[PDB]
């Protein structure tokens, strides 16, 4: 293999382009990179884990790997406090030591074992035209994916269950008994429009669709993998794809994409698979329970919440939505669709309710709306938290707001890198991608537009 | 007896990150900091 | 200037005493100001009651006057309204209720002092303290 | 033999000397404390 | 291609480049750092130290007002 | 040779004056869409309540508007994220009062746009080109992106998208800076030097290339006559313009190769304006600019002001006095 | 051989760092601006003419640091080390903006210097003076913003300062007090801005995807000879795809390189006279027919007198300490504001 510009084509800026056709030195960047992710989740959990202060709440602290093991019903109680740091603890330090089997091979394929599978094995050697093999590898890891898919099924099932802020008696670990196999719901949320009110999958709000779902998932992925393996792509699509490595990367870079904006989005707005307790509220809460405060206290001072009549004439504490729902009132008017475990309690049929609002409110109520009002996913680049015009003495910024930024960044970019290679493997594949040939320039051979 | 240019440029670039994360060591201790 | 001790001198009581903080124990009020209450307090506001702010004037018209050490440190073991009638100790943080406010539960009763203090020589620091939400 | 004074060693010194210079002095008010 | 100078590359990669700058570099760095440290900067340039912005005789910014006799003003300042 | 054959080449056909394509099938029908409700809204629509406190804007032309001040209004905050075609409207009437016309206008717009980087791509294919010019024209669609449909989905609702009309981009600006100190954010900044540098390149390279050109015409006649179209040989000597920018500077500052040069001058703006995107996209989601407000403190704890704290109070005085009416409670969440 | 032509020969020599007879006044003055801002942004205080924090020194980041403008008191005196305020006390003349003059003074001269090299170097190797040419828009904002607006104004204090967040400052009072954002010829610069970026990136990318096949590696960068006599991409190939794309391209691309200098150029141009109105507080700030009507028709609304409000609110929020010579005693009860925020 070719380790220089002379011998590849290919600079110094564009190396690992020069490992195309190397299949095990492939493999070898692959394993070694798989092994920095792993590493990173090792790593940065056992900081998270060093830096926690338990009672403090998680989304106080800068966390975004811990979240993710508490709303999986490890190391957490009832309303996400705190129970045992070992499990957190466990899972970093099996991230951290599996890393280094995985750099050890990366580092073993990448420098001294085959450059090429293809003659070593059938069975690892694949060559990028070669669709069948291809499909086979498609399907391989379709089958771990789908038993990954049931793995959290079985975590929420069988293994301690997963934490449901929407549980009855405050949010806990629950174990899931009925998840909803019923495939109208699971396959209508896929069908649900991408707008307020709906927001398609975002708006999955109950643990026992979100595991019925990934036992679909599972079972959709572990039967797309079987076919995949015992298949070979259709004439159609041998017609209207590039088969190519590049070409394929650029696929994978699409659908890259198209996930890391879903995940931005999933964590900005849905609180059920991201608890609030771990996450923090989303801003539809926070401004949601900056409205529901000044009902209150306003309401304590005795003001009447129903027939207070603001400024502009809507009413200052509760409106009607376009549609007739009894809402919060203010600006906060355009979160009316969002649904809370602290809120929901005090809505009726026809939206907030008079009664319940004028006799049921309680102490948690109020002490979690203060919270997540004063929590408001808002803050500066060096976490000066709330509103930009603030002094220098909170140092806050919501996990939802990092993770929301960080994956519409990297959503884009890999958009960016989708139609870099998309477009560079089908000029590479009709054999200009180097430049246009000075004898054959297609324009000289074609008629003025006028 | 050259010192190949590659150590130097990593000794210079060692030097320049260990400076800049000084100044921003800076941004959360002393003055300008807040505290 | 230095932080003076004409500066850390603040009533202890109503009935005219005074004390100094040290530098420490002002630094610590200032920490334990920054971690628990600037979330609601930052600059001596309340985002989510400014009727009832920490400037000095507001702490000098609650009942009893909440502008010496040991009330703001009963105010923080048992709060209550401004008026002194209703029980906020379910609404407030509070060192007396470990169970609904965890982070405070470390915070011993020289530190409850500290930030007694502190809150009480902030507004000697900065005329916008205890001002309007946005000011 | 090239020489060793030159109008690019002046260049470069008149920038250099006083920038590290600088730099050792703003590295000194990273630990001024109030 | 080449105005007649030694090659930048040439020059750092050698061995007398470095003994000289091994200790000029350093040299002038701690010179900086004596500069602020031990108060010099403060002096040469008026600025004020930490504890100087303000004193006991004026709480309120020290805002230049007279047209020409500055001495004056920023000695009342102090 | 079937009919939908026939009609395949002419779609992909590289003779039409303007290029179709498969991507243009969607761009032109959601491109004509856009301009046919833009021109009609920003000449005649009615005022629009935007921020869904019944306090109609006027954003046309026949309600007093000029051109400067003409925009068409953002949707009501009383829609927020909805979607609100005309369909679901009782009336046109009120379609045009909750600001429909810009739900439609945006989402064709930002539809066509796509297609239009998608149909650059299709055309370099078709002409045998290299296929990034798309990969450039991607910035400017990430950052119209941004203002249409990042921000407004972070922030809750329509409203919160830039307004179609040139003060309602001032508006837009200012309540940004109001909200998030976007002058403070190092995005922005990159966004700045990414627009800054690409103009001081275009006149730089603009500058050498016509101060180098080679003699090919009389005094009496535009110099741009001593180019022909399809000419074989180079129109200016990029040699002596090296030699004059590499006296200029110092001669390793200066490029030799025109497709080094040329790929510098591409990526530096786009990779600007990439940022700027992202950072408008980001505090969508209120990771806003630096905050140095009384970041300095004396001895005693009294704060010493910084630029940032002047900034900090202009910001102030926007925020307080923005969308006035708008607010019932302290904190502006969204 | 006289000593003119021997002085002459020795200045215009082919070294690493050229400097002709331009260079005796564009080195000493940019070292002398650039000393002067590195100087001021590490260890001077704004303190008695601004009551800010500016340098290193006391705390300021990259960001926050800035050689400030002089106090208002002093006009628009030139502030000479040896001048009457300072008196040669070079302490004092630190304290009270001094090095913002310096900094201004010797960087238009430095500007001069720099625009004389153009012309210098462009004689030497023998090429036309249109990047000279070019500079005179970067020397009109210079001029414009950081002499003519303050020279217009009541002092140096109202020219932009020297730093980051010094230049947000200036943007935003502009933007408050002149309504610059409404100025046409703002927008005309804005459009020369904008539009020079656009150029560079289409350019650069049409360039780089119309590259001919003039070499065997996929790195195209080494297909390239600075003395090969032919075009490195087709401008046939480049002129119809704009034309299918746009529905107009290039032809001509002599007429496409100095478009790329006209449009930024003239931007610059054209915001600079904008600026110059606004030295003499001649804005475009307002549109009376929309203020009449809102007068008169309190239901008339527009994005034009929303940003009006804006302005309004941004000027009493911000001139008390802004301004801090002026000595503006706002109570709170006066400034304005919207409902609750
Ligand atoms: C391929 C096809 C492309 C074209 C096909 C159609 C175009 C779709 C493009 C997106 C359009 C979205 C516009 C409005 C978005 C919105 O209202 O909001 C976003 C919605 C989420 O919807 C929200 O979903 C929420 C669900 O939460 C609900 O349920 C939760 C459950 O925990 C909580 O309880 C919560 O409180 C409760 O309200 C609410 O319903 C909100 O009202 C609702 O708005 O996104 C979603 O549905 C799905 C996520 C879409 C991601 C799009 C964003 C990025 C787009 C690409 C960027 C390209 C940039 C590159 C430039 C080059
Ligand atoms: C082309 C590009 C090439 C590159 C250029 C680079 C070269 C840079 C070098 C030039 C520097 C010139 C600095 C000029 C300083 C100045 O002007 O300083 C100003 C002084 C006048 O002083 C001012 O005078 C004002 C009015 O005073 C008068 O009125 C007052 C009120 O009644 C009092 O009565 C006072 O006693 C009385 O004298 C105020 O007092 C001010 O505070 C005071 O500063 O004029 C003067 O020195 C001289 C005035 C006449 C000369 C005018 C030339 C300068 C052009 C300025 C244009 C001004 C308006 C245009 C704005 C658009
Ligand atoms: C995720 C990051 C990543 C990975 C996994 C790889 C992997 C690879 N690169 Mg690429 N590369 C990368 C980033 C990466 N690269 C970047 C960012 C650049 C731009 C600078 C390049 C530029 C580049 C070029 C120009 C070339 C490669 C080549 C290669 C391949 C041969 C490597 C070789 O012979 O190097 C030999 C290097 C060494 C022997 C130095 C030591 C390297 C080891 C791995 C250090 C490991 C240290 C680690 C801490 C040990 C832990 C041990 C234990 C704990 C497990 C290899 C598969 C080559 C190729 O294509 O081959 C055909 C090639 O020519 N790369
Ligand atoms: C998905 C990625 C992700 C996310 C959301 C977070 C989020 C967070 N981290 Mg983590 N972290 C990450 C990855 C991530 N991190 C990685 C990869 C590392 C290894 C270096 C770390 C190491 C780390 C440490 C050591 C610490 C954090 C901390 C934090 C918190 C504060 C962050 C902060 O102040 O940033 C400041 C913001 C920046 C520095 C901005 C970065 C700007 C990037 C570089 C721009 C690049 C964009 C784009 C891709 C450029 C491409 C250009 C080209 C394509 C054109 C926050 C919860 C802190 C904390 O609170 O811990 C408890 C902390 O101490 N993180
Ligand atoms: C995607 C990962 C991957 C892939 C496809 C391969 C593929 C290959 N490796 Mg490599 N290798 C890897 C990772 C990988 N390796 C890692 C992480 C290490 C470090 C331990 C090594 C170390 C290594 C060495 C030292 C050698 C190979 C060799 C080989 C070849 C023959 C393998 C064999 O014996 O037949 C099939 C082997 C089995 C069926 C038994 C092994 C299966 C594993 C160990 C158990 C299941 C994996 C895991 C524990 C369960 C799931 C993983 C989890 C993350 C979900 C083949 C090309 C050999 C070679 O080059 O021959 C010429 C060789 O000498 N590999
Ligand atoms: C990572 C997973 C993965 C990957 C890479 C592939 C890859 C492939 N599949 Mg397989 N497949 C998978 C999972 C996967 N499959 C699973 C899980 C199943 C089980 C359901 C199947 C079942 C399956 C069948 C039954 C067939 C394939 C076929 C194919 C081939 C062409 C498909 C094609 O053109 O798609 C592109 C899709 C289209 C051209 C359909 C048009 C759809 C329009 C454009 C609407 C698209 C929706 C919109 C754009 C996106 C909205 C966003 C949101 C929904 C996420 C290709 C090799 C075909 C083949 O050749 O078989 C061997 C085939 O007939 N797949
Ligand atoms: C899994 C995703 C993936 C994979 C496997 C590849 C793989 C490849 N790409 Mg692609 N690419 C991707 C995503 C991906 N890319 C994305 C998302 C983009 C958009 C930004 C691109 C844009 C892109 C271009 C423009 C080009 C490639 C090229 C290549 C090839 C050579 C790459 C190389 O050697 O880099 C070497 C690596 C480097 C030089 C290091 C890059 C350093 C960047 C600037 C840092 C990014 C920020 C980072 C987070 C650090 C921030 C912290 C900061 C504070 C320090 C290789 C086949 C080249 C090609 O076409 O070859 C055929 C090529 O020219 N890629
Ligand atoms: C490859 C080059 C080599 C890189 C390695 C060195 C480079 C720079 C590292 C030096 C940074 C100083 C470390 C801080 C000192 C320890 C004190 C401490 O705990 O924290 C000190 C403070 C306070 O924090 C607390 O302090 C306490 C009292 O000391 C205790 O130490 C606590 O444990 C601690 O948490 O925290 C910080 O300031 C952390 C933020 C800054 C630290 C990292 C800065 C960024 C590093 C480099 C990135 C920028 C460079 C750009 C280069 C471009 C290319 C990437
Ligand atoms: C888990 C879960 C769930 C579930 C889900 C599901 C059920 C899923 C599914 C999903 C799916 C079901 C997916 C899909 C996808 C799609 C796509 C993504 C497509 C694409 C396509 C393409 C790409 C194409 C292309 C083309 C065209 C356009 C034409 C021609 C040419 C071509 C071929 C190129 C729920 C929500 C319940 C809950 C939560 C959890
Ligand atoms: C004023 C004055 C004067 C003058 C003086 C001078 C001239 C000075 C100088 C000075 C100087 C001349 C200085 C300098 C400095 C500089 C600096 C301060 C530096 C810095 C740097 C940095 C910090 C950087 C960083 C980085 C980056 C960012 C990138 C890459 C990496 C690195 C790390 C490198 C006189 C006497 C006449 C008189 C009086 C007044
Ligand atoms: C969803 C399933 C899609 C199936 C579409 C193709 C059916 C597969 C039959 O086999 C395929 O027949 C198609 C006709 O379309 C032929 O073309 C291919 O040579 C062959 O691979
Ligand atoms: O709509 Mn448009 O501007 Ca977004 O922050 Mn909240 O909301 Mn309203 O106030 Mn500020
Ligand atoms: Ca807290
Ligand atoms: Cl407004
Ligand atoms: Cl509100």
């Amino acid at each position: 293999g070719g380790r220089d510009l002379p011998s590849t084509g290919f600079a110094w800026w564009s190396g690992n382009a020069r490992l195309i056709n190397l299949s095990g030195k492939l493999l070898g960047a692959h394993v070694a990179h798989a092994g920095l992710i792993v590493f990173w989740a090792g790593a940065m959990t056992l900081f998270e884990v060093a830096h926690f202060i338990p009672e403090k709440p998680m989304y106080e602290q800068g966390l975004i790997l811990l979240p993710h093991i508490a709303t999986l019903g490890w190391g957490v109680g009832p309303a996400g406090e705190v129970t045992d740091i070992f499990p957190f603890f466990v899972v970093g330090v099996l991230h951290l030591i599996s890393s280094a089997v995985l750099g050890l091979g990366g580092i073993y394929h990448a420098l001294r074992g085959p450059e090429v599978l293809e003659e070593y094995s059938s069975f690892f050697g694949y060559d990028w035209k070669d669709k069948n093999q291809m499909t086979n590898i498609i399907g391989y890891h379709l089958i771990l994916l789908g038993c990954g898919a049931l793995l959290l099924v079985f975590k929420a099932m069988f293994f301690g269950g997963v934490y449901d802020t929407w549980a009855p008696g405050g949010g806990d670990v629950r174990v899931i008994t009925n998840p909803t196999l019923n495939p109208a719901i699971i396959f209508g949320y896929l069908l649900k429009a991408p707008f307020g009110g709906e927001g398609w999958i975002i708006s999955v709000n109950n643990m026992e669709d979100i595991i019925g779902g990934h036992i679909w998932i599972g079972l959709i992925c572990i039967s797309g993998g079987i076919w995949h393996i015992l298949t070979k792509p259709f004439g159609w699509a041998r017609r209207a794809l590039i088969w190519s490595g590049e070409a394929y990367l650029s696929y994978s870079l699409g659908a890259l994409s198209l996930m890391g904006f879903i995940a931005s989005v999933f964590v900005w707005f849905n609180n059920t698979a991201y608890p609030s307790e771990f996450y923090g509220p989303t801003g539809m809460e926070a401004s949601q329970s900056q409205a529901f405060t000044f009902l209150v206290r306003d309401q304590r001072l005795g003001a009447n919440i129903a027939s207070a009549q603001g400024p502009t004439g809507l009413g200052k504490y509760l409106m009607r939505s376009p549609s007739g729902e009894i809402i919060f009132g203010g600006e906060t008017m355009r979160f009316w669709d969002f649904r809370g475990p602290w809120l929901e309690p005090l809505r009726g049929p026809n939206g907030l309710d008079l009664d319940k609002l004028r006799n049921d409110i309680q102490p948690w109520q109020v002490r979690r709306a203060a919270e997540y009002m004063t929590h408001a996913p808002l803050g500066s680049l060096n976490s000066v938290g709330g509103v930009i015009t603030d002094v220098n003495s909170f140092n806050y910024v919501s996990p939802r707001a990092w993770l929301a930024t960080s994956h519409f960044v990297l959503g884009f970019f890999f958009l960016v890198g989708h139609l870099w290679h998309a477009g560079r493997a089908r000029a590479a594949a009709a054999g200009f991608e180097k430049g246009i040939d000075r004898e054959t320039e297609p324009t000289l051979f074609m008629p003025d537009l006028d | 007896g050259r010192i190949p240019l590659w150590v130097v440029g990593v000794v210079a670039g060692i030097g320049a990150i260990g400076v800049l994360g000084l100044f921003f060591y800076g941004a959360y201790a002393g003055l300008g900091s807040s505290m | 200037v230095e932080l003076t001790e004409s500066t850390r001198t603040i009533p202890l009581d109503e009935a005219g005493g005074t004390t100094t903080l040290t530098a420490r124990q002002f630094t610590n009020g200032q920490k334990i100001f920054v971690d628990t209450c600037t979330q609601c307090h930052l600059q001596g506001k309340t985002k989510t009651n400014n009727n009832v702010s920490l400037g000095l004037a507001d702490l000098a018209g609650a009942e009893p006057r909440r502008d010496n050490v040991l009330a703001l440190v009963e105010f923080l073991k048992n709060p209550k309204s401004y008026d002194g009638e209703d029980d906020y100790s379910e609404l407030h943080p509070n060192i007396s209720r470990p169970d609904i406010y965890p982070e405070m539960r470390n915070y011993t009763e020289d530190d409850i002092f500290d930030v007694a203090g502190y809150t009480l020589i902030a507004p000697k620091l900065d005329e916008r303290w205890g001002g309007t939400i946005y000011f | 033999t090239y020489p060793i004074f030159t109008v690019r060693w002046l260049a470069v010194h008149t920038l250099a000397v006083p920038s590290v210079f600088f730099v050792g002095a703003i590295a000194a008010m990273q630990f001024i404390q109030r | 291609g080449t105005t007649g100078e030694r090659p930048f590359s040439d020059i750092v990669t050698s061995i007398r480049y470095w003994v000289i700058h091994s200790i000029t570099i350093p040299m002038l760095f701690i010179a900086g750092w004596l500069f602020v440290s031990t108060g010099l900067a403060y002096d040469a340039f008026g600025t004020p130290r930490p504890d100087e912005y303000f004193t006991q005789t004026r709480q309120e910014l020290p805002i230049l007002q007279e047209r020409y006799d500055i001495n004056q003003e920023i000695q009342e300042f102090n | 040779a079937s009919l939908w054959e026939q009609f395949c080449q002419w779609v992909t056909s590289t003779n039409n004056r303007i290029y179709v394509g498969w991507f243009g099938t969607l761009m032109i029908p959601t491109l004509l869409t856009a301009t046919t409700c833009f021109i009609i809204a920003f000449i005649a629509a009615p005022p629009v309540d935007i921020d869904g406190i019944r306090e109609p804007v006027a954003g046309s032309l026949l309600y007093g508007n000029n051109i400067i001040s003409g925009a068409v209004v953002p949707s009501s905050n009383a829609i927020g994220l909805h979607f609100y075609p005309i369909w679901e409207a009782a009336s046109l009437d009120e379609w045009l009062y909750n600001g429909g016309p810009y739900q439609l206008v945006v989402f064709h717009f930002l539809i066509g746009i796509f297609c239009y980087m998608g149909r650059q791509w299709e055309l370099s294919y078709r002409l045998g080109m290299r296929p990034w010019i798309c990969v450039a024209y991607s910035a400017p669609v990430s950052a119209a992106t941004a203002v249409f449909l990042i921000y407004p989905i972070g922030q809750g609702s329509f409203s919160d998208g830039m307004p179609l009309g040139i003060s309602g981009t001032f508006n837009f600006m200012i309540n940004f800076q109001a909200e998030h100190n976007i002058l403070m954010h190092p995005f922005h900044m990159l966004g700045v030097a990414g627009v800054f540098g690409g103009s001081l390149f275009s006149a730089m390279h603009g500058s050498l290339v016509t101060s180098s050109l080679v003699r090919e015409t009389t005094e009496v006649e535009s110099q741009n006559y001593g180019y022909k179209f399809g000419q074989e040989e180079e129109t200016y000597n990029i040699v002596a313009a090296h030699g004059y920018f590499g006296r200029l500077i110092f001669q390793y500052a200066s490029f030799n190769n025109s497709r080094s040069l040329h790929f510098f001058l591409g990526a530096w703006p786009v990779i600007g304006i990439w940022f700027t995107a992202m950072g408008v996209s980001t505090m969508a989601f209120n990771l806003n600019g630096f905050n140095f407000n009384q970041s300095i403190l004396d001895s005693q704890g009294r704060v010493i002001g910084t630029w940032a704290d002047v900034l900090n109070r202009a910001n102030i005085g926007f925020e307080v006095m923005h969308e006035r009416n708008a607010h019932n409670f302290p904190l502006d969440l969204a | 051989r006289g000593w003119f032509d021997v002085l002459d020969d020795w200045l215009k020599r082919d070294r690493f760092v050229f400097i002709g007879w331009s260079g005796l006044l564009l080195f000493p003055c940019a070292f002398m601006a650039l000393g002067g801002w590195l100087t001021g942004t590490t260890f001077v205080t704004s303190w008695y003419t601004h009551g800010l924090a500016s340098s290193y020194l006391e705390g300021a980041n990259f960001l926050t640091v800035a050689v400030s403008s002089p106090a208002d008191a002093f006009g628009h005196s030139l502030l000479f080390l040896w001048g009457p305020e300072a008196q040669g006390n070079l302490t004092r003349w630190f304290q009270i903006g001094g090095l913002w003059p310096f900094v201004a003074l010797h960087g238009a001269f430095g500007l001069i210097g720099f625009m004389l090299r153009q012309f210098e170097i462009s004689r030497l190797v023998g090429i036309r003076p249109y990047n000279a040419i070019a500079f005179s828009g970067p020397i009109a904002v210079f001029v414009s913003v950081f002499l003519m607006y303050p020279l217009g104004q009541s002092s140096w204090f109202f020219a932009p300062s020297f730093g980051v967040a010094g230049i947000f400052r200036f943007i935003l009072f502009l933007q408050g007090f002149h309504n610059w954002t409404l100025n046409p010829f703002h927008m005309m610069g804005v459009a020369g801005i904008l539009g020079g970026a656009l150029l560079c990136a289409i350019h650069g990318a049409t360039v780089e995807n119309t590259l001919f096949e003039d070499g065997e590696d996929s790195n195209t960068f080494r297909a390239f000879e600075p003395t090969q006599a032919e075009e490195t991409y087709s401008m046939v190939t480049a002129n119809r795809f704009w034309s299918q794309i746009f529905g107009i391209a290039f032809s001509n691309k002599r007429w496409l390189h100095f478009f790329m200098l006209f449009v930024p150029v003239t931007g610059l141009w054209m915001s600079s006279v904008g600026i110059v109105g606004l030295a003499l507080n001649l804005r475009a700030y307002d549109f009376v027919s929309q203020e009449l009507r809102a007068a008169e028709d309190p239901e008339f609304e527009t994005f034009y007198t929303k940003n009006i409000l804006l302005n309004e609110g941004m000027r009493a929020w911000m001139a008390p300490q802004d301004q801090p010579h002026e000595n503006f005693i706002f109570p709170e009860e006066v400034l304005p504001r919207g409902n609750a925020l």
